[PDB]
């Protein structure tokens, strides 16, 4: 039968916003698959129909991307990473659907396929991060070994994918929206563990494995598994803290190479003007 | 100062 | 069909879009000047007005169980609709400096509040589930505080702070 | 039930205007045997969005529906209409009629109004005021249990503008009974 | 038949041309609509678009052996695309203007490429058949680029800035 040319593309681009729908047959995470129907004998043979099957795995991680989205902190905010930067590839899907809208158009099935292929190269490098970051989820007993060895393959992704690249920068800084985002609750317990004394670790799940022993004559138990120094001196200065409430007293990306253990080192003193004023108060 | 330690790593990158 | 669909947002029934009140919807769509993707996107459209009515209930039951941190967890729920009420009147200008503009934007603006909407939603049916009353409304929401997602961890923490407030009116009159 | 084809959106704003101060527009037609506003059942107009204003305008005369109320409260009990009602009864309409004066002021300044949610968003604080103003004295309180039910109800924080209101209504109906003290 | 040799032309299958992926063709040519002539140009048409995905092979084997410059090579390639790519929608508009003009423009355009095509596809065949791994491509693709054909050993010349350039990052962080 007849289905209609250049239009069935616009209705692709309509089932990558509002994903689930009956023109494409994506039932199922592990199986997005299109089929509209063999168009006729002229104009358009079976080339329209491969181009389809392209785009139905490009609408397949989107659906995997928002299947990961339910409604510790770390894990939210590795998904609100995902969220947050959907807006950023929202953005140009309304520009094409108001060319389109907008007549003349001047664009067809072909001619499209190149402006949102930057946008296609930054899809897939989303896919290979939460592929390898969702593999331990159906074995049991993941709490924080689980967490652990998904932020290592955040860490394993971008030393394979920034380090190699740097001619642009636009996905340097997209690999940095993942690291730096999910670091932070797991640094935002951190100033809670010094300033304040005490620290937030749940019961279901396990996180950098600092807990407290219920006796006094206890001091810290670090839990064992079933940069690392300036770790160590977390552990001694909210062990140190804990003690304290206790007591009564009285421009261009080429120059700035490359990229993210040049800030790690600059997080180390931001740890360090801490650490060091604690054991002088100590 | 959990953002604070991030905002002078973004202000460190655009002074490096 | 530009205003047709900032006030199928706002949660007033139609006879397309038929709703008795504050529970029930039927969809209706035998429409003619609308594609089958684009009755899709109004079921993903109303889903952003169902909740929104689930709201104003709360509100209408407490304002105009008891206590008197139920009506303070109130004007904390009317912050969080708020830039919501803002954002309706933006999209009104843009439906009059050219009323050509199709839907995609305002779906767009509808996928912004996509994660803050039904984020409160399961805020309120574990709320009303447990049964609370008294400071364990503020217990609550401490540990849904407690939780990421960062616009609305500073939302929970407006609510937090709004019946804090009426918590810190107490000890001040009772010393 | 079909009726007749549509009307104009800019018939619709000045509509709304008239049923805030209580007076009645082509499409509002106010009953007396119910004391509410009543508009018309079909597809007159109803929403140039199909149904829409059909369910929102009523939701907005009912919200006048309570203003028409408090005027009639406050020309009923003056002294110079009657005899019957009491000092401290009459001093409670004098601090409710200052409020008229601020319905009157920012029901004024509503055009040039875009559509039918600019207004009662913008009035939707106002809505929760108007419907505890006026069914606190409709029970029947008079004088001093009047004077009783508004400090009970200047005691119920926890609101923010209906707090201090209340509080002016407790200053201006004391101050007959407070004349009464030190003579 | 202009919208079929375009896209014959970017490496996508068919049931005339019928194309399994990335390495095996068949012609099947009992075309009625198409002269004895003009099916063997449609093979001078392939050949061009044969080893163009004999390059995305390349591409996502190493993007998505294994070093540090072999993706560092991969920017080098998407810059001899680019061009292409780019004269691939120059051809749209031509199309447009008249949908009635024939096929040799097209395989005069394609007579430009011919001679930077298989000048690169020598090039990654030399490269794949002595297990290539590090610097040592930078070396191969440097006594490539000492070779003339003079859009050619400008384009291994831009393969070989990017891929100093991850040279040039090197010796400036163990400075």
């Amino acid at each position: 039968t007849i289905v209609t040319e250049t239009q069935v593309i616009r209705e692709t681009l309509w089932l990558l916003s509002g994903v689930k729908k009956l023109l494409i047959f994506q039932l199922n995470d592990g199986k997005v698959n299109v089929r509209n129907d063999i168009i006729v004998t002229h104009m358009t043979q079976n080339c329209l129909r491969s181009v389809l099957e392209q785009i139905a795995a490009y609408g397949q991680v989107v659906f995997r991307l928002q299947k990961f989205i339910d409604e510790f902190r770390t894990y939210q905010a590795f998904m609100w990473a995902l969220y947050k930067y959907f807006i950023s590839f929202k953005e140009e899907l309304t520009e094409i659907e108001k060319c389109i809208i907008n007549k003349d158009e001047t664009v067809t099935l072909a001619i499209v396929l190149d402006k949102l292929a930057p946008r296609l190269a930054q899809l897939k490098v989303l896919h290979r991060v939460f592929s390898t970051g969702i593999a331990e989820v159906p074995p049991d007993t993941r709490n924080v070994v689980r967490a652990s060895h998904l932020l290592n393959t955040l860490y394993k992704a971008i030393l394979d994918y920034d380090n190699v690249g740097e001619a642009s920068e636009q996905t340097v800084s997209l690999l940095f929206c993942l690291w730096v985002e999910t670091v932070r609750p797991y640094l935002e317990i951190v100033d809670e563990w010094i300033v304040h004394g005490n620290l937030f670790d749940p019961a279901k799940e396990f996180i950098i494995q600092r807990n407290k022993d219920v006796p006094f004559n206890h001091r810290d138990f670090w839990y064992a598994t079933y940069l690392k120094p300036v770790l160590k001196q977390i552990i001694m200065a909210g062990k140190s803290m804990q003690l304290l409430k206790n007591l009564k007293c009285r421009s261009e990306s080429v120059t700035c190479q490359s990229f993210e253990l040049t800030l790690r080192s600059c997080l180390y003193p931001h740890i360090g003007k801490q650490y060091l004023e604690c054991c002088g108060n100590l | 100062a959990a953002a604070a330690a991030a905002a002078a790593a973004a202000a460190a990158a655009a002074a490096a | 069909m530009i205003h047709e669909l900032l006030l199928a947002l706002s949660g007033y029934p139609g006879s397309i879009f038929t709703w008795n009140k504050r529970t029930g919807l039927q969809v209706s769509q035998d429409i003619p000047f609308l594609h089958p993707g684009e009755t899709s996107v109004l079921n993903r459209l109303c889903k952003l007005g169902t909740d929104y009515i689930r709201f104003t209930e709360f509100i209408e039951q407490y304002t105009g169980l008891h206590g008197i941190y139920l009506r303070a967890f109130c004007r904390g729920l009317d912050s969080i609709l708020q830039p919501y009420r803002q954002a309706l009147l933006d999209l009104e200008q843009e439906f009059l400096a050219d009323p050509h503009l199709s839907i995609s934007h305002i779906n767009y603006s509808l996928d912004q509040f996509h994660l803050l909407f039904p984020s409160i939603m399961v805020v309120v049916e574990q709320i009303k589930s447990q049964k609370i009353h008294g400071c364990q409304i503020l217990e609550t929401v401490y540990k849904h505080s407690c939780g990421g997602l960062p616009p609305v961890r500073s939302a929970l923490e407006k609510t937090l702070a709004v019946c804090h407030g009426v918590m810190y009116k107490q000890l001040s009159a009772w010393m | 039930q079909p009726q007749l084809v549509l009307l104009e959106e800019t018939d619709l704003v000045k509509a709304v205007l008239n049923v805030l101060i209580g007076v009645v527009s082509s499409t509002f037609s106010y009953n007396q045997a119910l004391q509410s506003f009543a508009v018309k059942q079909g597809v007159y107009i109803s929403g140039t969005s199909p149904d829409n204003v059909s369910s929102l305008l009523t939701q907005v005369a009912e919200y006048g529906t309570y203003y028409t109320r408090l005027s009639h409260f406050s020309l009923l009990t003056v002294l110079d209409s009657s005899h019957s009602n009491g000092l401290v009864f009459q001093a409670f309409t004098s601090g409710l009629r200052k409020y008229l004066q601020y319905y009157r002021a920012c029901v004024l300044s509503t055009p040039a109004s875009l559509t039918l949610l600019t207004i009662s968003f913008l009035f939707r604080k106002l809505g929760r005021q108007l419907r505890y103003l006026a069914e606190l004295c409709c029970a029947f309180p008079t004088g001093v249990k009047l004077l009783s039910y508004l400090y009970k109800e200047a005691l119920e924080n926890s609101s923010n503008e209906n707090y201090p209101v209340l509080l002016s209504l407790l200053k201006t109906s004391c101050e007959p009974y407070t004349r009464f003290i030190y003579d």
